[PDB]
RNA sequence: AGCAGAAGCAGA
């Protein structure tokens, strides 16, 4: 209010002041001041009166044209402004409209409510069981039953990636020299030749002095990553009067039944070996009680899982995405080659290292999340393609020679692919470890709630059975139309291959899958356990679970083994 | 021998056993091209659920408006918008005798609470669309171009600092003939390339002056900017969400908190409470409708859950909530109220970045945008497209925008419609017959407890339910919801089973690294499996198997690997130099290629503290050194709290503790004249730190300038450093010259009057 | 000195056309809005970002600086940090290895007065170590979801308080007003300020790391057994769903130590001036002049939001807010729906007196609480409908039912009086009416239960129905239900302010009354 | 080609 007219000097009552630096005022009368006020401040709040008194230093909102017109545009129906709302809400009685407008709505609006009995649960998509449509295929990353691991013993420490696979290529020269091979079975749109001219350039650029893993920028090597496909941005203006250019008809996922090979790869992957794959690092010292307990839980825990299949076919999707995204982003526009590494060790304490086979980089400017980098994969495999032919219709198929496995022969197949990834599945592989908590906690309660009751810990009782308790017996599965009993560390290599195989074919149609199941599996627990259940629209759940099947083989492998689970406690309930 | 996992559920019961169903390891589905297809969509089913009532024409804006509020009432089980306000009333009218006192109460406090809330409050709300630039800024920035944009037409309101004079220019904003404001325009300056044609286009921007009519402000103004939500789970097909411009959103909070100190209040409501105290006064308000069963009867419970929820409602209808929730408060708060539903009212969206069109032949591509969307034959689009566009016609405008009256645009009053799904439970009874019932509610989400003397009268209490939803403009979802008998349910995707159950699987995400820097990330990671051990039931060998994979792949991530390994890379040759030099080496961080110490006992302890005794001292003192160059100017915002989907961790400032480059930006855009803006008001920030240094901790308040100030502090400080003997009179003349000076700079209007 | 430096760099700043008229027109107030201003992307799933670019070349950004020069350009064949310098700031940028290199390579820092600094944390160490170990023990565990504290303090203090001393601490010239009850922690502003002196770590910092051992942590946890923070902030490993563990911390007590002596000194406040005449004058010169320690009673009870009514009862006397809840005896109750009218009448009870008591009328309901046994209540006019509770232990179970049964008026209650009922408390005078009734029913409960009659249990699955002995039946009291599912704590967040009458009774702002001086506890 | 899935990436 004063600009820079005067000169100011405030003094406060608690001891605050605020002057000019050229003032003339001295520490004399400063004083005089500020001691004469808080000797009134404190005769005022000895008497009580320092809160009442109104100091020197000591609300309006109202709407224009345009918002008062859009206001009174903005009321319900029937009424003319807002004015007329404001003054209908304030002062009109609404008592008793609910059942005036209930009464006069249509008895056609309704819940339709039925009881939910057995029968009516019929099995969820019919379509997977007809034989008329094409076998679901293989359409993984990478090879995860059918792998073949090739061995090597090693000193017991890190290595270059490069070094690791010309050494595994050395001690398997059998198979390294292999320049005349003989063709299995043939992808529809594949090309022999370049895929097989870039898994020799592949072997001669690991097996040789240099350090530059970089693959030439060759003709056949062109085609197999994708090279100048993209289509050119070209201007709005010229697309609009050119005709031919239209919106293309998106592709739908291909409608595929039920295949045999699923139900297989869960069989494997949960089945015992004597490798151990893991690489979980140290943790500090035991010291409190519960610490121990842990630490003896993981001891079972741990090495149930890591002894499994799915536990070394964990550690070569992480390790291969891990090494993935760092080749992506250091060399961008370079045509790279990358090893299939994973470390193992044995019973006995050994160190190995494993190469399941090889894999070439494509270009990879990755700007935006979801843009694609394009891998192409080489993989060793024991497995015969002519066995189940529906089965590897993607794939390209060598035969290359022979391997001692320990009494008899077996043939070695290279299986070659043109696959795909982007910066997502790169970083969720990398995150992959974490199916191990997932089960492992879902088992750990299980143990906790038996410990609970009798009062002591009951780890050992449930994997090998003790003095007073027996094993337990999970119903692990089925045989030829009967159940099965199974031990407790399957049922935790079940879980965690269910966890695993959730990251291998994690898509939209797993997602919106499992979700609407949910939903129907807790109306079969209300069944169970008799608690009258009711619904409203049972075709309605069933249409909207049967869209996501399609082509997921995890989902088609579900919804058959649902059906089953479905069929046999129909059974079960009778009793 | 076959295996199958689901016959895990005979000797487990499901919801105990509920985490297995939950593929939380797996990758979850982004969104590919564009969301003008699914916007489209939207608008259209929004419109479809309300094509009876009233159509008409705004005078203001000129677009095409629908109305069905107090509309026909439908004679099927498909969707309805089609609610009345005398239901709606009535059911406000049964809650407030229920509660009296209450709506009167959180009219008051929320005005109090605005009354001193100040514009920077507006701060904090992560996304926001920048109607200066028609593309969504970070809040803040939205808010000071506003500011700033303002200035130009004369309304000095942020000026004053409080939020009502700010929200009063907004409104008055609105009558402003000509908008000018502060814009930012692309130069498509060339550059020599060696890729195909020959040329490349290097886009730059700079800070320029646009001008525009009072119509097409007030368009912009109203508009919702539309995306594709990424990563959502639980769902087959993606759907499109919307953003808030940062006009409205004054307005929004103010009914958000009103209506948060309405759902305060009420039993019924989950919200706004999260963690364990929901869980908490879930089970009690559980038990609070149990005990309605009567004596001989028995006792049903609905999984409840709302489809097409954002779409059906109506501002209308929340307009009439304000007016009566309102209603003994004084007349400003009341206009102030009734805004926020009219801007939604009147609302326009935005139809995102628009479709694309090829041809396989030539191998070309071309974007076609919303504007010129239907400058082209119809035929040329596929089946599914045309059908869209077709239905879009008449609700579409001529710059590149669809009108849209009803619907919510995928959530932002989130509590105000709890309040309504709360009233349609506070009916409890119709016709005075032999059933009795209440709920849960949380936004969409529900949870119906229906009481009778046998289940098939429940079901006609459940029947007069669905029915008197469809009144309020609320949709029952027959697909997907069912009922019971008491015992077990579904509600937030949180299972009951006699008490509501732990689920793990939902939280397995935030296990691996947060991606905000090495110090903070491993603390988070442990207090992820501290919290999680209590919450989620999380048991200590899990616990631990936890601290592995995260220390694992923590490794990875950083690369950062133990210091007796001979993992090959470019961090990792130093981290074995580092770990030959030093002695102590039990006492080295894991990101300076240490060992993990961290256990269950100790996860509540930062790493540094625990390892600070067994470092080195030539360690720690770079490790730990005051000014080190890494970490920059620091916020408290910064070093306690961490981005999660927010959560708060504990860390010391050491070197570890990073920031990232400025994320890159789309395309060569060489944003040098933006960057220069940037840093324009950090220097100006960074020496206003140095004046005052509270600042970072204390906000510090006043209407005057900054300059203004920084001239009478600075002043200050020479005179005091004068008097105790820092500075001699020629280092004081200097600074009372030097600031003199200043303070005529200060106070000019153009030039800085330089000299010869 | 910097004082001159500041004004150097103003000027410089005014050079520049664009930076003046930031400070020109920009205000104080806008200051919080332009410094969070930025250009950029806030990108989506940093966890993806951050893989992507720590596999990058250059993924750190690095200020400007002396210290930065000091950091070589290569070192062995690997780049460290990059030339090519933006034109805004003529500033630089940095990869992973250039933090790895400073750690092992760069130079030495004063770190003295580390330990005090983060003293907060560095306690959490001390409690761990010294703690021994107890035993194991396998066992179901009820969990109570209750408020709690997640982290001790040196001294608790509410934020409005809390900074006002950090202030005076850090910003001694900046801190402005000073206020009556914030600078009486003379001792510990004058502690810290010693402590915080010789370090030179930034100001903003040290003022975080105050607030954490100054500012109440209060969650909602699943907690059983120990309430206190030395023991919560290690709860994960003291208890899970179906298992238990003993714990004894580095011991110094904390937490507790406040909590217990202002229940003692207020209760003992209390005994004392219930018997002289105008107890409220008495109660009040009293804890005046009444010292916990060091800290006079006002700001302990101010500070601390536990206390049990006593507390609350000389809170209120001071004049400060209490808490939003009612109690009875040892009843506690919160209202949840309905409201009431306290209306006076003539009553004649069971064994044949008239009593003048006020009758509450109306439709109600409460979520109720009496010691480890909570529930729900619904009630109407002399008459009460409906009543829950949880399987907990079966002494306050009936408690529970009796109060509830004596607050509800109900006329199956007064008519089940027989005999005089003449109570005193302890200075000599009479109960009034209710209050009376309250002991009568706790000493005689079996003249109760007969008068009451039975019903039906409700069938519901998690139900089940109670009789006289207060065991599992068939049969039920009318109104009464037990329920297996576990209910939530307590629970009361809001806070309100109280009048106080002469007899140390507590009066909301209606009329009503909630707290009264007859419902502390004898416990001693 | 291939990833993928109602529309994009396969350098700008």
């Amino acid at each position: 209010k004063l600009g820079n007219s005067m000169e100011l000097m405030i003094f406060s009552y608690n001891q605050d002041y605020s002057l000019s630096n050229e003032s003339s005022l001295d520490e004399e009368g400063k004083g005089r001041v500020l001691s004469r006020l808080t000797e009134l401040q404190a005769e005022l709040s000895l008497k009580n009166l320092w809160q009442v008194l109104i100091g020197e230093e000591d609300i309006d909102f109202k709407l224009g044209q345009t918002i008062s017109r859009l206001r009174d545009i903005s009321v319900p129906a029937g009424f003319s402004n807002f004015e007329g709302m404001r003054s209908y809400i304030d002062n009109i009685d609404p008592k008793g409209a609910i059942e005036r407008n209930l009464a006069r709505m249509s008895p056609l609006v309704s819940v339709t409510p039925k009881k939910l009995t057995w029968e009516d649960l019929r099995p969820i998509g019919p379509h997977i069981y007809n034989h008329e449509l094409p076998e679901v295929p293989y359409n993984a990353f990478l090879l995860m039953s059918d792998e073949l691991g090739l061995a090597n013993m090693t000193e017991g420490k890190s290595k270059k990636p490069k070094t690791l696979a010309k050494e595994c290529l050395e001690k398997y020269s059998t198979l390294r020299d292999q320049t005349d091979p003989i063709l299995i079975m043939k992808s529809e749109k594949a090309n022999e030749n370049f895929l097989w001219k870039l898994w020799r350039d592949c072997v001669n650029t690991i097996s040789n002095e240099e350090m530059s893993n970089e693959l030439q920028k060759t003709n056949y090597a062109k085609w197999a990553t994708g090279d100048g496909l993209t289509y050119q941005k070209i201007m709005k203006e010229v697309a609009i009067d050119d005709e031919t250019m239209c919106q293309e008809e998106p592709k739908i996922p291909n409608k595929c039944r039920v295949a045999a090979w699923v139900q297989t790869e869960m069989n494997l992957l949960s089945t015992l070996t004597s490798k151990r794959a893991l690489d979980l690092p140290e943790i500090g010292p035991d010291v409190a009680p519960v610490e121990h307990v842990g630490s003896e839980r993981r001891k079972y825990f741990v090495n149930e899982i890591n002894y499994c299949k799915a536990s070394t076919v964990m550690m070569k999707y992480v390790l291969f995405h891990t090494s993935l995204l760092n080749e992506s982003n250091a060399s961008m526009g370079k045509y790279k080659v990358i090893p299939i590494t994973n470390r193992v060790v044995n019973e006995k304490g050994e160190s190995f290292d494993m190469l399941y086979g090889l894999a070439v980089k494509g270009q990879s400017h990755l700007r935006g999340d979801t843009d694609v980098v394009t891998v192409v994969t080489f993989e060793f495999s024991s497995t015969d393609p002519r066995v189940d032919s529906g089965k590897w219709p993607k794939y390209t198929v060598f035969r290359i020679g022979s391997l001692f496995v320990s009494g008899r022969e077996k043939s070695v197949y290279l299986y070659c692919r043109v696959n795909g990834t982007n910066k997502i599945q790169m970083k969720w592989g990398m995150e992959a470890r974490r199916c191990l908590l997932q089960s492992m906690q879902q088992m750990e309660a299980i143990v906790e709630q038996e410990s609970s009751i009798q009062g002591y810990d009951m780890t050992k009782a449930c994997f090998k059975g003790d003095r007073v308790n027996s094993p337990k017996t999970f119903s692990i599965g089925t045989q030829e139309g009967k159940l099965v009993k199974g031990s407790f560390g399957k049922a935790l290599r079940v879980i965690f291959t269910k966890c695993l195989m959730h990251y291998v074919f994690g898509n939209a149609q797993l997602e919106g899958f499992s979700a609407e199941s949910r939903r129907l599996l807790l109306l079969i627990q209300a069944l169970k356990d008799r608690k009258g259940p009711w619904v409203f629209d049972l075709e309605g759940m069933y249409s909207g679970i049967e869209e996501c099947i399609s082509n997921n083989p995890w989902v088609i492998q579900s919804a058959y083994w649902f059906n089953e689970w479905l069929g046999f406690e129909k059974e079960g309930s009778k009793v | 021998m076959n295996i199958n996992p689901y016959f895990l559920f005979i000797d487990v019961p499901i919801q105990a056993a509920i985490s297995t169903t939950f593929p939380y390891t797996g990758v979850p589905p982004y969104s590919h091209g564009t969301g003008t297809g699914y916007t489209i969509d939207t608008v259209i089913r929004t419109h479809e659920y309300s094509n009876k009532g009233k159509q008409y024409i705004s005078d203001v804006t000129g677009c095409t408006m629908v109305d069905p509020t107090n509309g026909p009432l439908p004679e099927d089980n498909e969707p309805s918008a089609y609610a009345q306000l005398d239901c709606v009333l009535e059911a406000l009218d049964r809650m407030d005798e229920e509660h009296p006192g209450l709506f009167q109460a959180a009219s008051q406090n929320a005005m109090e609470t605005l009354m001193v809330t100040t514009v920077d409050k507006l701060t904090q709300g992560r996304q926001t669309f920048d109607w200066t630039v028609c593309r969504n800024q970070p809040a803040a920035t939205a808010l000071n171009t506003t500011i700033t944009s303002f200035r130009l037409n004369d309304l000095n309101g942020a000026d004053k600092g409080g939020l009502i004079p700010f929200c009063q220019d907004i409104i008055d904003s609105l009558d402003r003939p000509e908008m000018t404001f502060f814009s930012v325009k692309n130069i498509k300056k060339k550059l020599p390339a060696k890729n195909r044609k020959g040329f490349l286009i290097k886009r730059i921007p700079m800070k320029v002056k646009d001008k525009i009519t009072k119509v097409e402000y007030i368009k912009r103004a109203l508009s919702l900017n539309t995306m594709t939500k990424d990563a959502e789970r639980g769902k087959l097909k993606r759907r499109a969400i919307a953003t808030a411009g940062i006009q409205i959103r004054g307005f929004v909070l103010v009914v958000e908190n009103l209506a948060k100190n309405i759902c305060e209040n009420l039993e019924q409501s989950g919200l706004p409470v999260g963690g364990n105290e929901k869980k908490a006064k879930l089970s009690n308000a559980v038990a609070k409708m149990l005990s309605n069963c009567p004596p001989g009867g028995i006792s049903m419970t609905v999984t409840g859950d709302n489809t097409k929820w954002n779409e059906c409602l109506n501002p209308r209808i929340f307009l009439a909530m304000t007016e009566r929730i309102t209603r003994d408060s004084p007349i400003w708060f009341r206009d102030f109220c009734s805004i926020a539903p009219v801007l939604f009212s009147n609302k326009i969206a935005r139809l995102g970045k628009g479709f694309m069109i090829t041809s396989k032949t030539k191998r070309l591509k071309a974007q076609i945008p919303c504007p010129d969307l239907f400058s082209i034959p119809l035929e040329r689009y596929n089946e599914e497209t045309r059908a869209k566009l077709k239905k879009l016609k008449p609700f579409f405008n001529e710059e590149g925008t669809a009108s849209l009256s009803p619907g919510m645009m995928m959530g932002m009053f989130n509590m105000l419609s709890t309040v309504l799904g709360v009233a349609a439970l506070g009916i409890k009874n119709i016709g005075n017959k032999e059933y009795l019932w209440d709920g849960l509610q949380s936004s969409d989400d529900f949870a119906l407890f229906v009481n009778a003397k046998d289940e098939e009268t429940c079901m006609e209490g459940i029947n007069d339910f669905y029915r008197t939803c469809k009144l309020l403009g609320i949709n029952m979802s027959k697909k997907k919801s069912y009922c019971n008998e008491t015992g077990m349910f579904e509600f937030t995707s949180m299972f009951y089973r006699d008490g509501f159950v732990s689920n793990f699987a939902m939280e397995l995400p935030s296990f691996g690294v947060a991606g905000v820097n090495e110090s903070a990330d491993m603390a988070i990671g442990m207090t992820i499996i501290k919290n999680n051990m209590i919450n989620n039931g999380m048991g200590p060998a899990t616990a631990q198997t936890a601290i592995q994979l995260f220390i694992a792949d923590y490794r990875y991530t950083y690369k950062c690997h133990r210091g007796d390994s001979k993992v090959e890379g470019k961090r990792m040759k130093i981290i074995k130099e580092l770990w030959e030099n030093t002695k102590g080496r039990d006492g080295l961080l894991v990101a300076d290629g240490g060992p993990n110490i961290y256990n269950l006992r100790n996860l509540h302890i930062p790493e540094i503290v625990l390892k600070y005794n067994l470092m080195d001292p030539e360690y720690k003192g770079r490790l730990l050194h005051p000014q080190n160059p890494f970490v920059g100017h620091l916020s408290i915002e910064g070093i306690k709290e961490a981005d999660i989907t927010k959560m708060d961790y504990d860390a010391v400032s050491g070197t570890h503790s990073w920031r990232t480059k400025r994320n890159r930006s789309i395309l060569n855009t060489d944003q040098r004249n933006m960057i220069l803006e940037e840093q324009c008001y950090a220097k100006c920030c960074n020496l206003f730190e140095a004046c005052f240094n509270s600042a970072s901790y204390r906000k510090p308040v006043g209407q005057h300038s900054m300059l203004e100030a920084m001239a009478h502090r600075l002043r200050m400080d020479a005179r005091l450093d004068y008097e105790s003997g820092r500075m001699s009179k020629d280092d004081f003349e200097k600074a009372m010259a030097h600031l003199g000076e200043i303070g005529y700079i200060g106070s000019g209007s153009g030039e800085n009057l330089y000299f010869q | 000195a910097m004082t001159l430096a500041k004004i150097e760099l103003l000027k410089q700043l005014l050079r520049d056309n664009e930076a003046k008229t930031v400070l020109k027109q920009t205000t104080v107030d806008q200051y919080n809005i332009i410094r969070k201003f930025n250009t950029s992307r806030i990108e989506k799933n940093p966890s993806l970002r951050m893989k992507w670019a720590m596999c990058s070349n250059f993924p750190l950004a690095l200020t400007k600086g002396d210290m930065a020069n000091r950091i070589p350009l290569e070192y062995k064949g690997i780049q460290l940090k990059t030339n090519a310098e933006d034109i805004g700031t003529k500033g630089q940028m940095c990869s992973i290895a250039a933090v790895t290199w400073w750690n092992t390579y760069g130079p030495i820092g004063d770190t003295e007065g580390f330990e005090r600094v983060y003293e907060s944390f560095f306690l959490r160490k001390m409690r761990l170590d010294n703690a021994t170990w107890g035993r194991i023990t396998f066992g179901p565990v009820e969990r109570v979801r209750k408020r709690v504290l997640l982290n001790p303090l040196t001294k608790e203090m509410p934020p409005d308080e809390a900074s006002n001393v950090i202030m005076e601490i850090l910003f001694p010239k900046e801190a402005g007003i000073p206020r009556e009850s914030t600078w009486i922690h003379r001792e510990l502003i004058k502690e810290k300020r010693e402590k915080l002196k010789g370090t030179m770590i930034t100001p903003i910092v040290l003022a975080y790391m105050l607030e954490r051992e100054l500012v109440a942590r209060r969650r909602f946890l699943p907690v059983a057994g120990a309430t206190s923070a030395e023991f919560i902030e290690m709860l994960h490993c003291l208890q899970g769903e179906n298992w238990r563990q003993i714990y004894h911390p580095g011991g110094n007590k904390l937490t507790e130590s406040r909590s217990q002596s202002m229940i003692v000194a207020c209760r003992k406040i209390i005994r004392r001036s219930i018997v002289a005449s105008n107890p409220l004058e008495l109660a009040v010169e009293i804890a005046n002049k009444t010292v916990i320690d060091t800290e006079p009673l006002k700001s302990c009870l101010a500070a601390i939001d536990g206390g049990d009514v006593a507390c609350d009862i000389i809170r209120a006397a001071l004049g400060l807010k209490i808490r939003q809840r009612q109690r009875f005896g040892r009843l506690e109750l919160k209202r949840i729906s309905g409201r009431g009218f306290k209306n006076d009448e003539e009553i004649l009870i069971g064994n044949g007196t008239i009593q003048k008591i006020g009758i509450w009328d109306g439709e109600e309901e409460f979520h109720v609480r009496c010691g480890e046994c909570r529930g729900i209540l619904k009630k109407s006019k002399m008459k009460l409908e409906k009543l829950l509770i949880n399987s907990a232990k079966k002494e306050d179970m009936r408690d529970l039912i009796i109060l509830c049964m004596v607050f509800s008026q109900d006329t199956r209650m007064f008519q089940g009086v027989r005999g005089e009922i003449n109570f005193l408390n302890r200075a000599g005078q009479l109960l009034s009416p209710m209050y009376q009734l309250q002991r009568y029913f706790l000493n005689r409960s079996n003249d109760l239960f007969d008068q009451w009659g039975y019903e039906e249990s409700p069938k519901a699955s998690e139900l089940h129905g109670i009789n006289e002995s207060m065991n599992a039946s068939d049969y039920t009291l009318k109104g009464v239900v037990v329920t297996r599912n576990v209910i939530d704590d307590f629970s009361s967040t809001e806070t309100e302010k109280v009048s106080i009458t002469k007899n140390l009774s507590l009066i909301k702002r209606t009329g009503e009354v909630i707290m009264g001086a007859n419902d502390v506890s004898e416990l001693e």
